[PDB]
């Protein structure tokens, strides 16, 4: 369905619940492996660089609120509540002053080349979003909104050891 | 929170009959890096302190008789006793020590059928 | 129109062109060599203390009365600032308070945001004394009340006396700002360090109190949001602590 | 008066890992979880405390280098691992919980770890 | 700030690929079993197709290498001593005569370059330049063959490359000698234009772009479900 | 390590007679800043989980009958019961929760005299 | 850098149905870099992979030679490695994955109907 | 005559005028821009890593055989160095090893102190494989043996083969020093970072091994100290680690 | 055992007895063939140069004595007593003034290249050590000591005709 892309933001009164969260591993994570970046990266056995994320708030022009975007380094654990997320690396994004928020996830790794076919879970980094406050609307605006997420490449990347993609399966010849 | 469900009822069988039980966990209990299953089958004598039977689901605790054999990989976890005894009356749990919190099982009374 | 601020390289905030109130006329600054009653030169942590700490949003409703936060207690569990509070003994820091509301053009109301230094508060039973649990939670707003409180160790919470025993209408004497939803939507207050000694303990002394009080109640129409969210952000400025090393 | 459960008593074998879990019915902020050793010959001896909200794990010197502790706060299950298991360590392991910095309010249910070599 | 030289179009598209494997006999039989034919195209090998259909227009030279291996055939009247086997490989440009049988006249046409190859030497190679009327090959063509808005849809006549036909030069009187051909294809001096999103659905037809609806990605447990987790340990205390 | 010594023997008295016991601690158990005595008197029914009687030596636990009164300041710690009962059979400890480790007491059986 | 030379010598095989006259024997030598597909049988698909350099050699000529450059991720081969494969301080001891050199696979190109040719 | 060294402002050490051996001729240094196979610029912790870490003393007796320490594992629990080992992923550092004995003029003996890079060791049962617990303790010396070991997963400990399968007499090929109690009393070895990659994991790779082996046995008279104490001190030099911040 | 390397020096009263003695033929003599020098030389069929010897006295700082180190040329016989050793080429080494004694055995040969596989016994030269006096110690020091011997290469050597070493025996392939 088309509901895959729309991150739902509900109104009402969500105290400090988590909006969304995922792990930063393009090419291998189920979220990123089918985008342009992941599908280019899948062709190369070795790759490295920094990944740029953009968040856009599709909602009424009269809606106001805040969100907390938290990023944890490769060796850490995802925050469990809002207070732990605040004490780490975070940015408070206000959807009244600004409509889009950019966030450039960097690359700190022991070697100089990551691999698509690597077993390195909980060693890739996490990005989560938390309800700093609720969504406030005047009488007449819809109470629920949507967030759209874009991911792409930063200035610096390297790729090595070209290899066949795993997305195509059949080795049969057409006709 | 991560919990696990034991069998719906007790053993409720005759004395001297081999009993097989299972523990349904609500999440994965295998750490792929170490291939270790973090769960144990417990036993508490009524009025005294509890004591488990087998830990890691594949290493029987020292001093435990050879009648108890724990198995089960991944979410499922089972145990078998080839000789049930009337003096082994206790409450059988399947406790997990994988991550916080260290939740217990559901309980299993050794009732009377004789 | 809009401006972005990046403090600590980990925090991003957005503001519009609005008036800012600089405390009592002075700007927060480090301790010079003129004033001191101690020996060890203070260490100056600024890498992580100077970043935006966004507190939880609160809901402004029709029958709400007001809220207060005690500073510096409000940042007890807030990251590295709390660690410096725990590890050190003496401390000094000024603050920058941002308050932002999110209301459409169809709502109405009027808020007063003040910063009261040394806001000692009374008790509900005039004979007993207050306790430390009723004065302030860690980082949760303490609400005022429309009617008279009757607890034993609870701060009197009638809104029109402000808990300090003075008329609430005269609170404008302190550093303050008005958030009228008709024109304004945000307020900023820069508060320096005010005390009779150069340094003091964070857990012992409440430097000041931030009070948000609505004078004009919130009103709206049936098909509208039942509340208005208020967001408060604090960024410490010029923090100092004693020294832990031998002379 | 809140109940408290555990993994359960299982008949183990020597040098076989036995994890004694413990359920929870509270939160995980500045509280404590620990155990004891219930043996009539050896009396009562603690084995190690776990502190939710504090990230502190300690062991007794009588089992230091032998036993380890782990827990998952979100999963509500706390582990108490043990290595080089003996046959005389059998006890009715009680799960003690403290909702305070210094107290002992709620006690466990009881689990047995007796083995036969 | 490491190198990008491996991601260029030349280093990405100039890898030799096996694009055809066929067999043919050297003696009596059904005539269609005595020669091997192949129409040059990039739409039959799905792995190479997925690489060429990242761009809308392409311009390159073809390098074709033929690997030929022959063996004796079981039966009666086996050849006791055969001198050597020679093979004829013919490239037919678009519009040239095309054989309908072995030992035909089209095999001796002067407009078809041919290679005569003897067993034991290095594999035969040829190179074809950019042979087309237009100024580029087009992987995707939205339109018709005739201007009546009817005909074959998605077919362009400006990207024909010819045919390859292989047969046995020798005439064998004693026994049969089966042979096997493998074709290795490589683009050179590649230029590409107008990049496109890579395909998601599996291929169903070499001539069409038809497909079955496919999910946009792989399923996940929950929106806030980060991948797996770690157990408590010495670091986590 | 900090431990405490209970009375040399059990109560060993008749049923219905008030009993007084003391717990001799090996070190100070008062924190002068808070004036708090970190010790409690415990009680374990044989076969079940233990349960204390009074914590802080001056605040009786909620739900505990008025018969138990704990006292003692500084190193010494005492307790008194104005009505001993035959159904209160247990093992009485005087456990301390002042500092690591949380050591138990010595034990006190409620024996038979009737 | 590696220089590899292959000396190949073939002879007829005793049995029944000996070949009376065979044209020539051709041999295929394939070098598989680290991470390339590796045949599990003769007449497999990996024999026709475009990423594996191959030499086709006919009987009677000079021995075939190839040269492989310093093919590794690190900056040197290491004869002695004190450490583990995983960071858990467990696995195979003394094994380093930075000094893989590939494989060499040799087979007969020809398909022989009469007799065997070892 | 005597010289005092103060590294990290928390450590004091005393030495006499003695010869120092600078590794393979090179001196430890930071990573330049020439060599790298990664992107994030390394962070350089030097405030607390560069200080003297004195390990426990050992007793040299008549029938002792020798000892070895695996580096960098020997500093796993040693203060801030262990924290950097745990928190980071990649690392690089050189070391300075001081070895000092305390023997009177009436004792006699002769020691060899070597630094073997990549000292892979065999097993007692030639079929099985060693485990990580038998190779090295945290910061406790592992002793050699006079006779042949017969364990299953234990490193062969015959002293004259040094566990590596080579003649112990030829260990002088590596950076080394001789402590002859007749003339010398101390040794110093400065060891740079030696590996085929610029960075590697601390817990995975054993950079080198320090071996102390007596060739001339200890002898003395009845009314004398039964042992001689040996003290080993390590001070990391030019430590680096990867970066934890976004580009 | 480790006692191979320790040359024993006994106290008591040794009149003029010999401490040690050996023949100067690296690569072939049982003493030298397993050291670094001998094992490098064994790889080469032809070799020549001068060999440096160092003697170190591991003994109490309060011990005093003398030794006589005697070297005989290739064509001669080893000295039988102390007087014959003195009349040849000798050096008197005092362990009170000095702790280590260096001695550079030269190379005088008819051709220009010796061979590892040569039958040239009693044509290689000898080095012996003799008790010039006894070992004198005060009350409290041990009466017996040890000498350690080091052998290595001098500035000038030549090697020719590389060949396989004889130390490895098996021609079998491992697994």
């Amino acid at each position: 369905s088309m509901e895959a892309y729309r991150i739902p933001v509900t109104g009402g009164d969500q105290l400090h619940t988590q909006v969304f969260g995922f792990q930063m591993q393009p090419g291998l994570n189920s979220v990123f492996k089918r985008t342009l970046l992941g599908e280019i990266l899948n062709y190369y056995a070795h790759w490295s660089g920094s990944v740029k994320l953009t968040f856009v708030f599709c909602g009424s022009a009269m809606a106001t609120g805040k969100f907390l975007l938290a990023y944890s380094p490769p060796g850490a654990s995802p925050p469990q509540n809002r207070k732990q997320a605040m004490l780490g690396t975070h940015v408070i994004w206000d959807v009244g002053l600004q409509s889009s928020c950019v966030l450039c996830i960097p690359w700190i790794s022991q070697t100089h080349y990551r691999l698509v076919q690597q077993d390195e879970y909980t060693s890739a980094g996490y990005v989560t979003c938390w309800y700093q406050t609720g969504l406030i609307v005047p009488p007449g605006a819809p109470p629920s909104c949507t967030i759209l997420c874009f991911a792409s490449a930063c200035n610096d990347f390297s790729v090595r050891n070209l290899r066949d993609t795993p997305f195509i399966e059949q080795t049969q010849l057409l006709q | 929170y991560i919990e696990a469900s034991q069998s719906p009822s007790s053993l409720a069988v005759s004395v001297g009959e081999k009993v097989t039980m299972s523990c349904k966990s609500s999440q994965s209990l295998l750490y792929s890096s170490n291939q270790k299953n973090y769960l144990a089958w417990f036993q508490q004598k009524p009025g005294q302190s509890p004591k488990l039977l087998i830990y890691w689901a594949s290493t029987r605790e020292s001093g435990v008789p050879d009648r108890f054999t724990g198995s089960g990989s991944g979410t499922d976890f089972t145990l078998t006793i080839s000789s049930v005894k009337a003096e082994d009356l206790a409450v059988y749990y399947c406790q997990q020590y994988y991550s916080y919190p260290y939740t217990f099982g559901g309980g299993t009374k050794l009732k009377i059928k004789r | 129109r809009v401006r972005s601020i990046t403090l600590g390289n980990s925090t991003i905030t957005t503001q519009e062109c609005a008036n800012v109130v600089v405390g009592y006329g002075v700007w927060p600054s480090y301790l010079q060599d003129n004033e001191a009653t101690a020996e060890d030169q203070p260490t100056q942590p600024d890498v992580a203390t100077c970043r935006f700490y966004t507190l939880d949003s609160i809901q402004w409703q029709k029958e709400s009365d007001g809220w207060w936060w005690k500073f510096p207690e409000a940042l007890k569990n807030m990251g590295l600032f709390g660690q410096n509070m725990e590890y050190h003994y003496l401390g000094r820091s000024g603050y920058t308070i941002h308050v932002q509301c999110n209301a459409s053009k169809f709502h109405q109301g009027c808020l007063l945001v003040v910063c009261v230094p040394e806001a000692e508060m009374g008790c509900s039973d005039v004979e007993r004394e207050v306790v430390a649990a009723s004065l302030s939670s860690e980082d949760t707003a303490k609400s005022f009340s429309r009617t008279e409180s009757n607890g034993q160790h609870t701060v009197q919470t009638v809104v029109y006396n402000a808990g300090m025993g003075v008329g609430v209408g005269n609170l404008t004497i302190f550093p303050h700002q008005w958030i009228n939803l008709r024109t304004n939507n945000s307020a900023t207050i820069v508060m320096p360090y005010i005390n009779s000694v150069p340094m003091d303990n964070m857990f012992r002394h409440y430097n000041f109190t931030l009070m948000i009080i609505p004078f004009a109640k919130l009103e709206y129409t049936e098909q509208a949001s039942n509340y208005v969210p208020i967001t408060v952000t604090v960024a410490p400025m010029c923090a100092e602590y004693n020294g832990l090393r031998l002379a | 008066e809140v109940q408290l459960q555990q993994s359960g008593p299982e008949l183990a074998r020597p040098w076989a890992s036995v994890k004694i879990s413990c359920q929870a019915f509270y939160t995980f902020s500045n509280y404590g979880m620990q155990w004891v050793k219930q043996s009539p010959g050896q009396g009562l001896e603690w084995i190690g405390p776990f502190y939710p909200g504090n990230a502190d794990t300690s062991y007794n010197q009588k089992f230091k280098g032998k036993a380890t502790l782990t827990a998952d706060k979100s999963s509500s299950t706390a582990y108490m691992q043990f290595s080089s298991l003996t046959s005389e360590d059998s006890a009715v392991y009680y799960c003690a919980r403290v909702v305070a910095t210094t107290d002992f309010d709620y006690w466990g249910q009881g689990t047995t770890v007796t083995v036969s070599s | 700030y490491h190198s990008r030289t491996e991601s260029s179009i030349e280093n990405f598209l100039c890898r030799a690929a096996c694009v055809y494997i066929a067999t043919y006999a050297s003696a009596g039989g059904t005539p269609t079993e005595r020669y091997a034919s192949w129409r040059i195209n990039t739409r039959q090998m799905v792995q190479l197709r997925r690489k060429f259909e990242l761009f809308t227009y392409l311009r390159f030279d073809m390098e074709i290498t033929f690997v030929i291996t022959s063996t004796q055939d079981p039966g009666t009247q086996l050849a006791q001593d055969m001198p050597v086997l020679t093979h004829q490989i013919m490239y037919i440009p678009p519009g040239g005569p095309v054989p309908n049988s072995a030992t035909d006249f089209a095999w001796q046409s002067s407009t078809n370059p041919s290679i005569f190859w003897t067993e034991g030497c290095a594999p035969a190679r040829m190179s074809v330049p950019f042979i087309s009327i237009g100024n580029a090959y087009s992987n995707f063509y939205d339109g018709w063959s005739h201007f009546t808005q009817e005909g074959v849809y998605g077919f362009n006549s400006l990207n024909n490359m010819g045919h390859i036909y292989v047969r046995h030069v020798n005439e064998q009187s004693l026994g049969v000698s089966t042979s096997t051909l493998r074709v290795y294809f490589k683009p050179k001096h590649v230029r590409a234009w107008v990049p496109r999103p890579p395909r998601l659905s599996p291929y169903v037809k070499s001539s069409n772009v038809n497909f079955k609806p496919t999910a946009v990605t792989t399923e996940r447990k929950d929106i806030n479900d980060v991948g797996t987790l770690r157990p408590v340990g010495y670091t986590n205390h």
